[PDB]
RNA sequence: CGGAAGGGCACCACCAGGAGUGGAGCCUGCGGCUUAAUUUGACCAACACGGGAAACCUCACCCGGCCCGGACACGGACAGGAUUGACAGAUUGAUAGCUCUUUCUCGAUUCCGUGGGUGGUGGUGCAUGGCCGUUCUUAGUUGGUGGAGCGAUUUGUCUGGUUAAUUCCGAUAACGAACGAGACUCUGGCAUGCUAACUAGUUACGCGACCCCGGUCGGCGUAACUUCUUAGAGGGACAAGUGGCGUUCAGCCACCCGAGAUUGAGCAAUAACAGGUCUGUGAUGCCCUUAGAUGUCCGGGGCUGCACGCGCGCUACACUGACUGGCUCAGCGUGUGCCUACCCUACGCCGGCAGGCGCGGGUAACCCGUUGAACCCCAUUCGUGAUGGGGAUCGGGGAUUGCAAUUAUUCCCCAUGAACGAGGAAUUCCCAGUAAGUGCGGGUCAUAAGCUUGCGUUGAUUAAGUCCCUGCCCUUUGUACACA
């Protein structure tokens, strides 16, 4: 890449991507059990595996809703079409997650039993 | 807004070949990035968007600075009508 | 015309200029390693982005 | 909070009734001819009239003034 | 022929593991191999306020960030490389492959 | 809780001291005064704090003028127009078609009445979350089983000794435990043993230069190697050994051998406060404004205003000094940014200077850079004189940044040369590579450190104690408080 940026900038600004991405997929998927984000990123490819309870209701039906995180993600970062694919997978043991039962709890009491 | 028709065009054409669009919360940029030849400054599209949004035809998030907008199927069958297409043609987020 | 000065200002340089990548806001922004986000934001952010306090 | 100064009004701009009659004329036999000049410029060509003012010409979109 | 590989990364478990397979992968293919140079690490320092406003005792923070960048030698066909490079690395550990 | 008693602890307390502050000039914050406005929060735990070094922006304050960025729903006006823009001339500050006159448009986006919104650095931190500060980084806290009590509760959690420590020992109706402390993590030290290295080097070897075989070279290339450099795995110290003191317990003191016989920070918790932040937020309830706007933009001003008082600091009062040459040494770092427009600099010419013009290196152990930093050290000049100390105030000029420096952004040159002769009452911090002196990076940054956060260098006096003062803690006591 002829642009060749810096190592410091470049992990501070794949921090940077892992924050914004993290806090919007906390904003989408809260109603699933949303638990975090790996980014395995390769070279010339890009998965992006999202930890969560309901993986189903993250999927959507066939997919659609998967498909157009695909495609918000790729067209917000800027990402060549098709380098990056998201994977739901649920997370074991889902109790002993603190954010997945804080969000379990936040809706509970937003459903507003005592 | 006073909108040019053909803005409103490109936005609803870009917004039903691909179901979502993003924006970066700011009038005060020039022109828009992810659609940028006919020229649709980012305050057009916000406000396109709200008045998608307003009405029941689009959904929207927010991450730190960027509108996220999902196009649901009231909305698919609208902006179909808006823009005199055939019901086979879909987003790129419904079809394989 | 109104769109001739409406946003006329040189924002070249200068505290009005530059914001946080969260929030917009214009006050105790880092630039250092190209983080561009307030002092808060950082605090908040800092173990998602990989600084942590190990000292 | 009150004011002290009038406040300054909006320019309710003037409604022209039947403005495109008042370019040409009618004649009785079915050709054109026409009152008010033309604007020679690049996009707008060969149908784009100009304004006829009290002392000179005038055309909005390219702003092309004719001095007497 | 002379193709030199750079691994940058923010853990230092992950990073050893990665080199030492890379190594390893170089002996089992039996080639001469310049040894593991470690770079000095890059401690990226931010120190801040902890206080949202602007009271209190005059309160600091010490964020950091390390950075380790160990990189390695080799001599052989770039489809070798390719080969070596492709199977077995860590998700965190950043690969930058020169070839002069 | 006490305007009671008794024990304990702490350089945010004292003793011995060290450097100070308070006195002076200046910097900057706060109050006052003044003003169109000189916005605002805070008043040990406010006051060089809001990362708050504001020319513009920031910016919320004030004086004027544009824009809707008033979604959507309903009802009216109409392709025999709903209406956006619009250069002349007036006007305005402005080439804001903002208004006035005049007419061309633009191709249903809209405008007009009404619900309904939306935005806000507007109020409320005494409605709130989160975060933070404090009590306190003191040593405090809690069940299970077993005693006492009808019970709430209590013992355990102690009379003492010891410790940095509710840290242990030891008495003992308690015995086993958890949180805190400690352990843990990062860091400093030590390895001629391991791993490795043309982005680090050494030693040899061979040329090259110079001086009289040898000496020097960061002059040049390569054969071994990893002592120096870099950083991984290990190891390494535990009061281990000796001698005292002490139930011979916990531990303390001294000494040998030793890289070290207390390296420094991070994390830190049953609890509280109506401590701070609604001005960090698309965290936020409620209220308020919402088109003549508290929304937003643009122009100017203010945040600097100066009879006074206080706080953080810088410069100094000189001879242990200043000045001018000379010599010789670092470690942290950072460096071309998504939007985003602004990087560190070598080397070469011009100029006293600030600087200007050229080609190059660097996304960095690669280039600045072997970062030739100051103080210090060597040699002059001075001569106890407000003097060559001190550099405030003020004049004249010259450069850079920016759209713009005036209320002087900063830098440079010449001149002017003020108090200040070691600082009353009072008061701050600290015990070993510490204080203090000294400079250098980072943040803020277009310009930029009298600040803060880090780094090195030169490097001490005194102390290895105590409850006297000030704090807080524990026990006992008193209570008519228990929103305490
Ligand atoms: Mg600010
Ligand atoms: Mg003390
Ligand atoms: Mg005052
Ligand atoms: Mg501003
Ligand atoms: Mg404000
Ligand atoms: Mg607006
Ligand atoms: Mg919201
Ligand atoms: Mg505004
Ligand atoms: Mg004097
Ligand atoms: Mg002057
Ligand atoms: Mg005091
Ligand atoms: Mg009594
Ligand atoms: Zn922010
Ligand atoms: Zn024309």
């Amino acid at each position: 890449m002829a642009v060749q940026i810096s190592k410091k900038r470049k992990f501070v600004a794949d921090g940077i991507f892992k924050a914004e991405l993290n806090e919007f997929l906390t904003r989408e998927l809260a109603e699933d059990g949303y638990s975090g984000v790996e980014v395995r990123v390769t070279p010339t490819r890009t998965e992006i595996i999202i930890l969560a309870t309901r993986t189903q209701n993250v999927l959507g039906e066939k997919g659609r809703r998967i498909r157009e995180l695909t495609a918000v993600v790729q067209k917000r970062f800027g990402f060549p079409e098709g380098s990056v694919e998201l994977y739901a997978e649920k997370v074991a043991t889902r109790g002993l997650c603190a954010i997945a039962q804080a969000e379990s709890l936040r809706y509970k009491l937003l459903g507003g039993l005592a | 807004m006073l909108m040019p028709k053909k803005n409103r065009i490109a936005i609803y054409e870009l917004l039903f070949k691909e179901g979502v669009m993003v924006a970066k919360k700011d009038v005060h940029m020039p022109k828009h990035p992810e659609l940028a030849d006919k020229n649709v400054p980012n305050l057009h599209v916000m406000k396109a968007m709200q008045s998608l949004k307003s009405r029941g035809y689009v959904k929207e998030q927010f991450a730190w600075r960027h509108f996220y907008w999902y196009l649901t199927n009231e909305g698919i069958q609208y902006l179909r009508d808006y823009l005199h297409l055939p019901p086979e043609i879909v987003p790129a987020t419904l079809r394989r | 015309g109104h769109q001739q000065l409406y946003w006329s200002h040189p924002r070249k340089f200068g505290q009005g200029s530059r914001s946080c990548r969260v929030c917009s806001n214009r006050h105790g922004l880092i630039r250092k390693y190209g983080l561009n986000m307030c002092r808060q934001c950082f605090r908040q952010y800092a173990k998602d982005i990989g600084f942590i306090k190990l000292d | 909070k009150s004011y002290t100064t009038p406040k300054k009004n909006k320019h309710k701009r003037k409604k022209v009734k039947l403005a495109v009659l008042k370019y040409y004329k009618v004649d009785e036999n079915g050709k054109i001819s026409r009152l008010r000049r033309e604007c020679p410029s690049d996009e707008c060509g060969a149908g784009v009239f100009m304004a006829s003012h009290f002392d000179r010409h005038y055309c909005g979109k390219c702003c092309l003034t004719y001095c007497f | 022929h002379r193709i030199r590989i750079t691994l940058t990364s923010r853990n230092v478990k992950s990073l050893e593991k990665v080199c030492a397979d890379l190594i390893r992968g170089a002996k089992e293919k039996n080639l001469k191999v310049k040894g593991p140079v470690r770079m000095p690490t890059k401690t990226l320092r931010i120190t801040t306020r902890k206080t949202p406003c602007g009271e209190g005792s005059k309160t600091w923070d010490r964020f950091q960030m390390r950075i380790h960048k160990r990189l390695i030698d080799l001599h052989s066909p770039s489809e070798i490389v390719k080969q070596i490079t492709s199977i077995s690395i860590e998700p965190g550990v950043e690969v930058e492959v020169t070839i002069a």
